[PDB]
């Protein structure tokens, strides 16, 4: 049972099957066989999800010299 | 959020008031789905 | 670097594909090694012996005969895996812990069927098969489990303390073809550890009992043992024979050497052998169940 | 750390030009930059 | 780009005509049917 | 390639430095692999358990759980080493012979704690630690060496336990290899390591074997023409299996000599290939 | 790490429908079996 | 589709040949997603 | 259009800094975790 997209999903079709025959006989061919008698329900309910945005942090940095601890030692470079 | 009793008990000598007036927005911030949102919510079933 | 590609069956449900993606660093077995294989070999249905699901004693024999492989990154279509047994360099190999017991650095890994509670295993309804992954414990825990399983086998025809925690085993012996086979390989090792030199070592029991006292250490050796403690005060042990050619021969040399090779073969033929060594670089010293570690090929 | 697919996408050396992987390459470069900017400040922090 | 898409779908629609008959027979209604279908995947390979 | 750097300590006597220069191609055994390590992991101090110095039976278990390495070059202020572990492609791997037996081409290398004589080692009195190097013997001789040493100790206990000794014998034991005899432990006196490090080794060996040809004799009395009877079996299997894993034999290196002398004597250095 | 790099999705390969035809009584040959007429 | 034996057995006198040459298309016909299809499958995961 | 909303969600990401050090400790690496949460719907009513 896939039924991912809406089943009626009225949009521009890309042709037409003629086939001039009942389809109810051959039932074990399609994945889902939905048969409405005449204008039943579940044809007008538009259920959907919605995303309301995302958020993130900043993660500032810190240097050793801006710290007050740097007045406890005399640092130097030595390759 | 407290009761009036605790409010008075706090405001008498415990806390100090800073201001008797404030500035409050008067907007609700409306948004509505439109554009490609409608066409992707009708055929797919999701919206952003 | 040798790898084998397991072609996943099509039309798989999305739920099973996610569950398959959970099994990242587990171990699988193969009967015949080949670059391309099918899912039927990994399935438990391939372990069947006559017509039925296998036994814990039959599984121990299938583990020795079958080749070993390690799962790696799985994609939606294919299932990658590397070989272990054949000598092949593999950089950065890792295994997921499946045993309830913790592991640390420098532990040898063994491979035994699930003897504890019902094995957690992926089940596929659409395909119709299920795959059971083997269980991995260290060497010390391995030798204790085999000892109690074999003893229970002789009984028919349990509690293990590890790190101050006790466990239990639900051994399954619904078959009989494999149970008597373990009895054969057992007595054949005891029978080949008897030479002309037992008499001397069997005559040193009284001085051992004397050395047992005022030593404070041999007592623990004596308490665990049962035979020598009982025979020490019940048999006379006639004094001594002579040697056929004692002018050039050393009779106690064979027995002390004939037993060395026998004991080494005992730990492997009875169960399985060591397959891996765990040694993680820049990682924790002790791993918890469910986490992954970097291991080295033995 | 750097991932296998990330390094594979980066070692292409102009063997591409489609529209899908043009985003995956950008995201891999962004992830690398995000990781390196913090790995560098790790030393300034561990000095103290 | 075929290796990325997963669970593709297709859907059809057919409406059956009806006949107007009266008497000791229950009245009929139009017909509207709705059906879907999924995908399968297979690959080819060669050596050199 | 993975390499381990051992930090040389400051304020070291020049005599101890010169002696460290001598042990170029010797084997170090590391507990946990790391690019930076301390001398405490190399010294014997890291090896002993339960406070007391380590035992031969304990040393055998140490060599399995612990990872080995090989020194490459020493520096007046630094010490380097390479691993024989996971996948390292060590180039120009050479080792120094530490055993009194000679080696030839195509001979695999194993390890052994020092049993024959007193182990030589560097001793650093200033820092207060010493570093013991393992013995490197071929494979074919390893299984025979162990069986001869233990059998020698049981002979001593028998001569003491028995009211009279059964002295009549073949002479002196000797290990021959490449037409060279070793004639170990000539004298009966000087019981240096008789029961000093192989004491517990003989004990565990004297109990499992005694349980061996006794359990069978108490289970099938047909061989020679209140009681558990099963816990003894499980205990015997668990012990004999562990003892076998202890006295294992796993080669670590292979002596592959190119454009050089085939046979090599104690003290020489040869290029070896990682097995 | 492989935790957020998946880009799997589902797609719809279009749709399909059909149209029926209409018949009239007079275009059939059965109309020459009778004479029909309208009486409101 | 059949075997050449049955083909000859049908072509001798059972069936009649209409034509020896025919007109066949020469291009495959491709499709690639572009435009608004490259943005919806990334955020939602549904394309059309 | 709140009457037609089927389980909206919101997610967000946060990353931690990293400290550098040595000694007998395992080395750190930057970690990234992602969180996502759902919504809750309730109504109000009155009479007349």
């Amino acid at each position: 049972i896939a039924g991912l997209f809406n089943i009626p999903a009225g949009i521009i079709p890309t042709g037409n099957v003629l086939s001039t025959i009942e389809v109810c006989a051959h039932r074990c061919i399609f994945d889902f066989f939905k048969q409405i008698r005449s204008d039943d329900n579940s044809l007008y309910s538009a259920q959907f999800d919605i995303l309301l945005g995302t958020y993130c942090n900043t993660l500032n940095f810190v240097r050793f010299l801006e710290l007050g601890l740097s007045v406890a030692c005399i640092c130097t470079k030595f390759p | 959020v407290t009761t009036a009793t605790l409010k008075r008990q706090l405001l008498q000598g415990i806390l100090q008031i800073d201001d008797t007036a404030a500035d409050v927005p008067v907007t609700y911030g409306e948004m509505v789905l439109q554009g490609t949102n409608l066409v992707t919510a009708l055929v797919m079933g999701k919206a952003v | 670097p040798f790898e084998i590609e397991v072609l996943l069956p099509g039309e798989l449900s999305p739920a099973e594909t996610s569950a398959l993606q959970k099994c990242e660093g587990k171990i699988i077995t193969f009967s015949t090694l080949r670059h391309r294989a099918s899912l039927v070999d990994i399935a438990l249905s391939s372990y069947y012996i006559n017509g039925a699901p296998p036994d814990t004693l039959s599984l121990l024999e299938a583990y020795r005969m079958r080749f070993a492989a390690v799962i790696t990154r799985v994609i939606p279509g294919k299932l990658l895996a590397h070989a272990i047994g054949v000598g092949t360099p593999t950089p950065g190999l890792f295994i997921q812990n499946t045993s309830p017991v913790d592991l640390c650095n420098g532990d040898y890994i063994c491979l035994l069927p699930p003897v504890f509670g019902s094995a957690d295993s992926i089940r596929l309804d659409s395909v119709g098969l299920e795959i059971v992954f083997p269980l991995t414990i260290p060497q010390t825990l391995m030798r204790e489990i085999i000892a109690k399983v074999v003893a229970r086998a002789v009984e028919r025809t349990d509690v293990i303390c590890y790190n101050g925690r006790r466990y239990e085993l639900e051994t399954n012996l619904q078959h009989r073809d494999g149970s008597d086979a373990a009895i054969r390989t057992l007595v054949l090792n005891l029978m080949f550890s008897i030479n002309e030199g037992c008499l001397l070592l069997l005559a040193l029991i009284p001085t051992l009992l004397v050395q047992g006292a005022h030593d404070g250490y041999v007592n623990l050796l004596i308490q665990t043992a049962n035979c020598v403690r009982e025979t020490g005060q019940l048999i006379n042990i006639p004094p001594m024979p002579r040697i056929q050619d004692g002018h050039r021969r050393f009779p106690i040399y064979e027995t002390i050497s004939s037993w060395i090779s026998t004991s080494s073969r005992l730990g492997d033929t009875l169960g399985t052998r060591a397959i891996l060594r765990v040694c993680v670089f820049d990682g924790p010293s002790t791993v918890h169940p469910g986490d992954r570690t970097a291991v080295i090929q033995v | 750390a750097i991932a296998s697919e990330a390094l594979s996408l980066l070692s292409n050396t102009y063997v591409d030009g489609t529209e899908i992987d043009s985003s995956l390459r950008i995201r891999a470069i962004q992830q690398m930059a995000r990781n390196l900017r913090t790995v560098l400040d790790s030393f300034e922090r561990g000095t103290a | 780009e075929l290796a990325y898409v997963r669970d593709g779908v297709i859907q059809f629609e057919v409406q059956q005509p009806m006949i107007a008959r009266d008497g000791p027979h229950p009245v009929d209604q139009p017909v509207h049917n709705y059906m879907v279908k999924r995908i399968h995947k297979r690959s080819l390979s060669a050596a050199f």
